């Protein structure tokens, strides 16, 4: 784990828990009143390109008591650096 | 005189409930753009007791 973080200053919160992961993985991220809520669901997808037709609920997964003025976000990849 | 107990005095707007601000930057108190130069109409919000 040495992706981009190089000047990590003194900070507050750290946490570790179980890993999450033709797999349709759906996640919902919410930020209300300094609280971070994460819901998730995993299904076996068999459709070619886009979302399927049906219905499937999402269970609550994690809550975090951290207050951040979040405005933007990005996805993290692991390219074949070789 | 204990001057370690300081607090932020000036800010652009109010705060949402239960959050913290650690922005140690010059605040423009008027029409003069501080631009990291301080001066008139520019104050350091953190001041002690
Ligand atoms: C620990 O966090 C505090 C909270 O900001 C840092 O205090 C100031 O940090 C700024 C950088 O944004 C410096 O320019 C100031 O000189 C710091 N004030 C001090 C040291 O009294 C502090 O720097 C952080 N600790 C470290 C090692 O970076
Ligand atoms: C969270 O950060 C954003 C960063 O843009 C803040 O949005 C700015 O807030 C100031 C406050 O006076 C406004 O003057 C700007 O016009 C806002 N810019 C944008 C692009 O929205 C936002 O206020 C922050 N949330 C807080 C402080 O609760």
């Amino acid at each position: 784990e040495s992706g981009v973080y190089s000047s990590a200053n003194n900070c507050t919160f750290e946490y570790v828990s179980q890993p999450f992961l033709k797999n349709l993985r759906e996640f919902v991220f919410k930020n209300i009143d300094g609280y971070f809520k994460i819901y998730s669901k995993h299904t076996p997808i068999n459709l070619v390109r886009d979302l399927p037709q049906g219905f499937s609920a999402l269970e609550p997964l994690v809550d975090l008591p951290i207050g951040i003025n979040i405005t933007r976000f990005q996805t993290l990849l692991a390219l074949h650096r070789s | 005189g204990n001057y370690n107990y300081r607090y932020r005095l000036f800010r652009k707007s109010n705060l949402k409930p239960f959050e913290r601000d650690i922005s140690t930057e010059i605040y423009q108190a008027g029409s003069k753009p501080c631009n990291g130069v301080e001066g008139f109409n520019c104050y350091f919000p953190l001041q002690s007791y």
